[PDB]
């Protein structure tokens, strides 16, 4: 349209083989055009979609009594914002809504008789019936008193919020008595209102609606006087009406705007030739063009040829002649040549093939004039043929680290710095610049727990041992457990529990056997001329005494260690203990004021320098590598060749993962520093390591 | 029973549908009295009551004939006390039961030891 | 343990109990023999029922259903119809076929003359034994069919190379554990007995091993000698090539050798890390082409995620800073720093997301992604950072794959549920792999040996081939009536039959594997041992595939087996010991 | 429609429109292929149809009739 | 690739017999059978244009286009959806037996069951090898 100068958008028509498919990357590419280059198009014979959530939403309906019910399907259906006025569902009781159904404990069907209906065992919980009891227990009464008739209290909800719980029950209701209703077979004469019904019982007309309600019922009334006129008598079930329904909805389609003014895309419609200067054509491939459509089977056309029968091949074959000679001034035929994934070869269709062997036999370049007959040909066809490319492009970033001004204020509290410490890579970028990767919240389970892994599981053994170490009974908790449905069904809970159980308590004598009273302390101290103000919580007179049901890290005894360096800052004599699982033990001798004082101030100045500049320690990988180069007999630093290999095994080893552990390696913390690992990186976290974190093994013990 | 006539009081919106779901779930198939009386109390909750007189509720009657349909059960069930300790759903304050009465008062098990607590606080 | 009553003279049994004890033991005390076979009917038939209600169909089903129908009374008058409609049938790559449907082709056409039946396939190259396909089955199409021809010519590969692959499989007969798959030997054509392969000079060995030194070694020294020594030699060839030392010509017209024709060829996934560092750390461009990973893994998908959830709820200051926080934005320290303090240009950013959201309100996925996509201008940023094509083609994938979507759907909660709820679940799905960053120019290829049937290379390593795993699952065919019996409980001569299969298997592995190498392929191979003791004299090399060719079965050690490698080494093979350098 | 047109024009005592119709014959066929069904002449789609059906596949075979 | 290979060799043989010269000696020994060229290049010329829906199939394919062909003995539905996804139908069934064979079972009888593997999952992917295709005769 540049290289002509006049020729009217009016006068360009393009046709395809299959619409569906190819509609979406057409509307895409002709809503994406830019200003300048901008042109107008009308699509022609698009799938008919006028109100597509209420109409699925109606057919979903219509399929009721032998789905399961989901929470998934049964939220997908409340999303519905007809739906969501009318039944006063609210987009910010949404969000609680989403919550409470996913924390709750609501996965399987709807009640516990569909259950039975569906010949399982009655597991008599996890329901819609279950969470509500739950939900209005909760809106009763508190979680601190136990269980009413074995079912446990949930005090999210204990407000003025507590209207969506009703409005939930009254949908559910709703949603059972229709169950109830539109299972049993009926004839037609009172199959007739059950569509009028279902409309004014779940939607509240708006505005737009009364088109799809109109459709809705033209089609119902359509379906049921061709019946009633057709004089059948016998009842019906609702799965034929069904998918009858579904079928007929679809097949309307749009034809009212072929001649806009813009360009048009459409299919190839039998027999329709019309005078134009510009076609184009698409998906000119093997095996797609022409469609083939097998006879029935039973036909007896098929078996006597006569003059005037109709095949779909012979129809293709003429259109595209028809469509050849409908031309003007120029042909744009194109195909898929090769496969994009494998880059293996596929083939143009038989017609666009003969038609190129025609041309290539008919005509000759101008160069060669008197070369070859067959080598003309074969340069005909060379040259006529273009080959595009597979990707349409056939200041570069910096280093991201940059450093920054920073003052030190003379009151810091001691969180501070146990935030900053626990992971400094992300401790930079979640308080400093204050941006955090706020996670979507996750899915709704799809079934009751069998087993229990990770924070679950690291709850509920925190909570045994908190017992445990009070020597309290387990029989209550479990119970409280199971009325939560956090544990298997039956004796496996039991059998759950025996274990559990069994093994916390060898790490329960153990804490029992030093455990003494003790109180909390708040510290008050100077460092650099920097005062710490900070509380220190449980401290036991004679030392220091630490668990948790975890497995033993670097990063966690270091915790230990600056809990024995702020313990000593204050005086403080005595050693310092903490106890982990698999009787993983650690222990801190006492030392010198002063010399406390000292590893505060290193630790102190590194903090001032890695909030100023993102500061590389890593706690595990560089105490792996950091720990065996060191011997603990000359305290001093082995620097033989033999191991500088085997520390580069298992740093490596240790921070890309296995199959079993996650990998370190694996974290958007560290993926944004960099994408690759590099030795000279390498390096300079064995230094930082080798600076900071040698100090532990110079008195773990 | 009352489920089609309380659908047509919240068509009414006398009563609300929460003290309907709070009433159904915690009355079941129990005394209709019972499920009469947890509907209003959870509708004065609603309004934000914290005290639940037994006698207006009784000559109240809003909706229906209470004495008429109520009296069915076995012996006098006039003597209002134990005929609603009769069931299950109801405690003295022994057990951990949504519904508590103490001063020949009904009400929330919570706001049973809030207004307990406040009463032991004034009198 | 001492209840054998035959421990009289060891440590008369003269009362039964000290008898039936062992009675007792031999056999042992399990509920999975009946919980398996219990579950096993009940799942089968209750996902074949389910499938009714919802009237859909599968592969599996439509075949049964099919060969059900044949099952049936009138499976003549069935039959009649498709014989007198296709008069005859040609099947090709016959290796991978199922029992069910040998059984619907002979029940066809094992009859009715004027209709033929042209079966073209291989007893080699069956290695698709998880994919359903059983290899018994073509033994027994040739226990009732009596036809069997054989080509001759080869057309690829070098005449020395053609010699060295028939002596070395010409070592014993019925080398394949199975007196039904003989290994014949065949000829190479005569326009390429000019190939030639030379190295400073004279030419090359087509084919040569390479060997451990020591009494006794392990995986870990297999894997760090022999990736270290490869990637050595690679890099001799492509240090000696690039000055026109080494030439690849036939007859006189030579070209120099690039990446591109050099290859590599492994067994597993898990080892490919060790080459493809060994291989980069003399600074080498290694791409592994067998992987099928999904796109959905990699952070281009975290990425979209954000800027589409920050795009979403534009009001938040924190989700706004997410999103631009991102790599692909690529800010700076600085940049960020300034972008905090400065109201308006903070509001500027703020006001352009208020009419992108609207603008993906009414125009769907794509417009948008292609807006934000030219608005910043982000495509010459990763053109000019080294290393960008792979993280931009991902994002082009990755908006590709949201068309689908995006107008099936059309609440803007759904998608970015999906989205989510698509990352943890990293379906194989065809369309979700990864497509080629960079297939147009020299690079090194690695590739496994299941996608490597058909595809032709110039040269080719093979450090892997020693190595091997003991099958333990109990699963065998009968010699005779060749079904696929499964037994529960564990029975020796079962498992010996499984295992003799499996080594079948492996040898038709190592067929596969010393092919489509035109000029010069090599390999390596150690004497490892599994046993625990080292120096028994018991090595387990002739447990695997290779062993079997060089050591006929018998125990031996580092001295045998180099006499028997030495033995026949004559000129075509040539031997060399391996250093670790 | 011309022709018919032209047919209700010429030709007298002829409706507007006839009881042959696509979806006529569906009923139609639904109530009258189980009162003609085993009439020795119906063994093909008594074998169809007689093993198991909830009239998915008798309206199927209506409807590809019609 | 076959039916291109395959068309392109047919056309390829027209020639050749039209014109009565090859250089393939494959064409050359095929045209040395030749008994009558103009019968040959008028078959020839008949069969190139037939070629669109000429039967290359996979099995699933041709199964497919038979069935739909001859179904009154099968009794199968005319149209049907195709799926791929059944692992998710599996995972579903196996914890649907799961429930109902493990639940009401004793303390005594389900401790055996819960020392050889926990959970449907790991049941699943223990027997899941021998669900597809034809089922196994047990011994």
């Amino acid at each position: 349209l540049e290289e002509d100068p006049t020729l009217t958008p009016r006068d360009i028509i393009v046709m395809v083989a299959d619409i569906d498919s190819y509609s979406p990357f057409i509307q895409a590419v002709f809503g994406s055009a830019p200003a300048d280059r901008y042109l107008p198009y009308a699509i022609s014979d698009r799938r008919a979609r006028q109100s597509h959530p209420v109409l699925e939403a109606f057919i979903s309906l219509l399929s009721l009594p032998d789905s399961r019910f989901v929470s998934e399907d049964v939220l997908a259906l409340l999303d519905v914002p007809v739906l969501a006025a009318r039944f006063d569902i609210t987009e910010e009781g949404l969000r609680y809504l989403r919550q409470w159904v996913n924390e709750s404990g609501i996965r399987w069907g709807i009640d516990d008789d569909n259950v039975r209906e569906l010949e399982l065992p009655a597991t008599g919980q996890h329901t819609w019936r279950f969470g509500l009891t739950r939900m209005l227990l909760g809106y009763a009464m508190e979680s601190a008193q136990g269980e009413w008739q074995s079912v446990l209290p949930y005090d999210e909800s204990s407000g003025l919020i507590a209207e969506l719980v009703g409005h939930l029950a009254s949908l559910l209701m709703q949603l059972n008595i229709w169950r109830r209703g539109l299972a049993q077979e009926r004839p037609l004469e009172e199959w007739l209102p059950v569509c009028r019904d279902m409309l004014n019982a779940f939607f509240l007309p708006d505005a737009e609606t009364e088109a799809a309600m109109t459709l809705i019922e033209q089609q119902w009334q359509a379906i049921i006087a061709e019946g009633l006129g057709a004089q059948y008598g016998d009842a019906v079930p609702l799965s034929l009406l069904r998918d009858e329904l579904a079928q007929r909805l679809d097949q309307e389609r749009i034809s009212q705007r072929f001649l806009a003014g813009p360009v048009n895309i459409c299919t190839l419609m039998p027999m329709r030739s019309i005078p134009f200067k510009v076609v184009c054509l698409l998906g000119m491939n093997d095996g797609v063009y022409p469609r083939q459509l097998a006879p029935l089977g039973f036909d007896l056309m098929s078996q006597k040829p006569k003059r005037g029968d109709r095949s779909r091949r012979d129809d293709d074959r003429y259109l595209f002649l028809e469509a050849l000679i409908s031309a003007q001034q120029k042909l744009y035929i194109s195909y898929i040549g090769r496969s994009i994934q494998d880059n293996s070869e596929r083939f143009p269709s038989v017609l666009v093939q003969e038609l190129i062997d025609y041309i290539g036999q008919s005509h000759y370049l101008p160069g060669d004039e008197a070369l070859n007959c067959d080598e003309s040909e074969a340069r005909v066809k060379a040259h006529l043929t273009c080959l595009h490319t597979r990707m349409p492009f056939d200041k570069a970033h910096s280093e991201f680290v940059q450093p920054l001004p920073f003052t030190l204020p003379e009151t810091v509290p001691l969180e501070t710095l146990q935030r900053f410490w626990a992971h400094p890579v992300r401790a930079f970028f979640q308080m400093r610049l204050q941006v955090n990767f706020r996670t979507e919240d996750s899915e709704i389970p799809d079934t009751e727990p069998f087993i229990l892994e990770g924070l679950s599981r690291y709850q509920i053994n925190q909570q045994l041992l908190n017992a445990l170490v009070e020597q309290d009974d387990a029989e209550r908790l479990f119970r409280r457990f199971r009325a939560a449905g956090d544990l298997p069904y039956g004796a496996f809970g039991e059998i759950f529990w025996e274990t559990q159980c069994q093994e916390m308590q060898q790490l329960a004598d153990r804490v029992i056997a030093c455990r003494q009273p003790g109180q909390s302390m708040e510290i008050d101290l100077a460092c650099n001329g920097v005062q710490i103000t900070g509380w220190l919580p449980q401290v036991q007179p004679d030392g220091l005494l630490r668990w948790r049901p975890s497995l033993l890290s670097v990063a966690q005894g270091m915790q230990l260690w600056l809990e024995h360096l702020v313990y000593c800052a204050s005086g403080g004599n005595g050693e310092s203990r903490l106890f982990l699982r698999k009787d993983g033990e650690w222990r801190f001798p006492p030392l010198a004021a002063e010399q406390a004082l000292h590893y505060l101030s290193q630790l102190i100045e590194g903090y001032r320098e890695g909030m100023s500049a993102p500061l590389l320690v890593l706690p595990e990988s560089g105490g792996a590598w950091l720990k065996t180069c060191y011997d603990a007999q000359n305290d001093a630093m082995l620097d033989d060749d033999s191991t500088l290999q085997k520390a580069r095994t298992k740093f490596l080893q240790a921070y890309e993962g296995n199959m079993m552990v996650r990998g370190e390696g694996d974290d958007i913390w560290y993926q944004r520093l960099w994408r690759q690992l590099t030795p000279e990186t390498m390096e300079a976290i064995v230094e930082q390591s080798q600076r900071f974190l040698l100090p532990l093994f110079r008195f773990n013990q | 029973k009352l489920q089609k006539q309380l659908l047509e009081a919240v068509e009414h919106k006398q009563l609300r549908p929460l003290d309907v779901q709070f009433a159904l779930t915690v009355a079941g198939d129990e005394h209709p009295a019972v499920t009469l009386a947890a509907a209003l109390l959870s509708h004065d909750a609603g309004e934000g009551h914290v005290c639940l007189p037994l006698s207006r509720l009784e000559n109240n009657e809003a909706s229906h004939p209470l004495l008429a349909t109520c009296v069915s059960e076995i012996g006098e069930l006039q003597n209002w006390e134990e005929c609603l300790l009769a069931s299950q759903a109801v405690s003295r304050g022994d057990e951990p039961t949504p519904m508590i009465l103490c001063g020949d008062r009904l009400y929330l098990n919570r706001m049973w030891c809030n207004e307990r607590t406040v009463a032991r606080f004034f009198n | 343990s001492y209840q054998l009553p035959e421990s009289l003279e060891k440590f008369t049994p003269r009362h039964p109990l000290f008898e039936a004890i062992d009675q007792l033991l031999a056999e042992p005390l399990s509920i999975r023999d009946l919980v398996i076979t219990r579950a096993l009917a009940e799942i089968r038939e209750t996902v074949a029922r389910e499938k009714r209600r919802r009237g859909e169909l599968g592969f599996d089903d439509m075949l049964s259903r099919l060969d059900s129908a044949l099952r049936s009374e009138s499976g003549e008058v069935l039959a009649a119809a498709i014989r007198t409609r296709f008069p005859v049938a040609m099947i090709d790559e016959f290796q991978d076929t199922d029992p069910q449907q040998y059984r619907i082709f002979r029940r066809i056409w094992h009859h009715q003359p004027e209709t033929a039946l042209l079966l073209i396939g291989d007893p080699k190259q069956a290695i698709y034994a998880f994919r359903g396909a059983d290899i018994f089955t073509y033994m027994k199409a040739r226990s009732e069919v009596h036809a069997h021809y054989t080509l001759d010519t080869n057309w690829r590969s070098a005449p020395g190379m053609v010699n060295s692959v028939n002596k070395l499989f010409s070592q014993t007969d019925d080398a394949f554990m199975f007196r039904e798959i003989p290994f014949i030997p065949v000829k190479s054509a005569g326009k390429n007995q000019a190939l030639r392969f030379v190295f400073k000079g004279e030419t090359q060995p087509a084919m040569k091993m390479w060997l451990m030194e020591g009494e006794s070694c392990g995986v870990g020294d297999y894997q760090s000698t022999m990736a270290q020594v490869c990637a050595a030699q690679i890099r001799d060839w492509l240090q000696a090539g690039q000055r026109g030392e080494a030439l690849l010509m036939n007859g006189d017209d030579a070209r120099p050798v690039r990446a591109s024709d050099i290859s590599v060829l492994v067994r597993s996934r898990q080892e490919a890390a060790q080459v493809r560092d060994a291989l980069t750390l003399l600074e080498i461009p290694s791409v592994y082409l067998s992987n099928r990973d999904s796109v959905f893994e990699t952070l281009e998908a975290q990425e979209m995620l954000w800027l589409l959830q920050a795009v979403m709820t534009p009001e938040r200051e924190n989700t706004l800073r997410s999103a631009l926080a991102t790599s692909m934005m690529g800010l700076n320290a600085l940049d960020i720093e300034t972008l905090n303090n400065d109201e308006h240009a903070w509001d500027v950013v703020v006001e352009e997301f208020d009419g992108y959201r609207q603008i993906w309100r009414k125009r769907g996925v794509m417009p948008m992604l292609r807006a934000l996509m030219s608005a910043r201008n982000i495509a010459e940023n990763l053109l000019a950072t080294a290393g960008g094509e792979r993280r931009l083609t991902d994002i082009l994938h990755i908006s590709e794959l949201l068309q689908e979507a995006g107008t099936q759907l059309e609440s803007e909660h759904a998608l970015v549920r999906w989205l989510s709820q698509h990352i943890l679940e990293p379906d194989s799905n065809a369309s979700s792999q990864q497509m080629r960053l960079e297939s147009d120019k020299h690079l090194v290829q690695i590739v496994t040996i299941h996608k490597s049937k058909g595809l032709e290379y110039p040269l080719v390593w093979l450090p892997f081939i020693t190595n091997f795993r003991v099958q333990e699952q109990a699963f065998y065919h009968d010699r005779h009536s060749f079904e696929a019996v499964l037994d529960l409980n564990a029975a020796p001569e079962s498992v010996d039959l499984a295992e003799a299969e499996r080594l079948a298997e492996d040898l038709r592995l190592l067929y596969v594997a010393l092919t489509r190498s035109v000029w010069h392929c090599s390999l390596g191979v150690a004497p490892l041992v599994r046993r625990r003791g080292d120096k028994k004299g018991d090595t387990d090399v002739h447990q695997s595939a290779l062993g079997r060719l060089l050591q006929k079965g018998e125990p031996q050690d580092a001295a045998g087996l180099r006499t028997c490698i030495e033995a026949l080494c004559d000129d075509d093979i040539a031997w060399q010991t391996a250093q670790t350098g | 429609s011309f022709i018919w047109d032209m047919f209700v024009r010429v030709l007298p005592e002829i409706p507007k429109e006839s009881a042959f119709n696509k979806q006529s014959m569906s009923w139609k066929l639904m109530t009258l292929l189980p009162q003609l069904l085993e009439r020795e002449d119906f063994t093909l789609l008594r074998h169809y149809l007689t093993d198991d059906s909830d009239k998915r596949k008798l309206f199927q075979l209506s409807s590809k009739a019609a | 690739e076959l039916r291109g290979r395959i068309r392109s060799n047919i056309h390829e043989l027209r020639i050749a017999c039209l014109r009565e010269t090859t250089d393939n000696p494959l064409y050359e020994r095929l045209l040395e059978e030749i008994d009558d060229k103009a019968q040959a290049a008028q078959w020839l010329l008949l069969a190139e244009r037939q070629m669109d829906e000429a039967a290359v199939f996979t099995i699933h394919g041709f199964c497919q286009r038979m069935l739909n062909l001859n179904a009154f003995e099968s009794g199968m539905l005319f149209e049907q959806q195709l799926i791929e996804d059944e692992s998710l139908l599996r995972y579903q069934a196996c914890a649907d037996f799961w429930r109902r064979h493990c639940y009401p079972l004793p303390r005594e009888i389900a401790q055996v069951v819960f020392e050889t593997w926990k959970g449907p999952q790991a049941l699943l992917r223990d027997i899941n090898r021998y669900l597809q295709g034809e089922a196994p005769v047990i011994k």
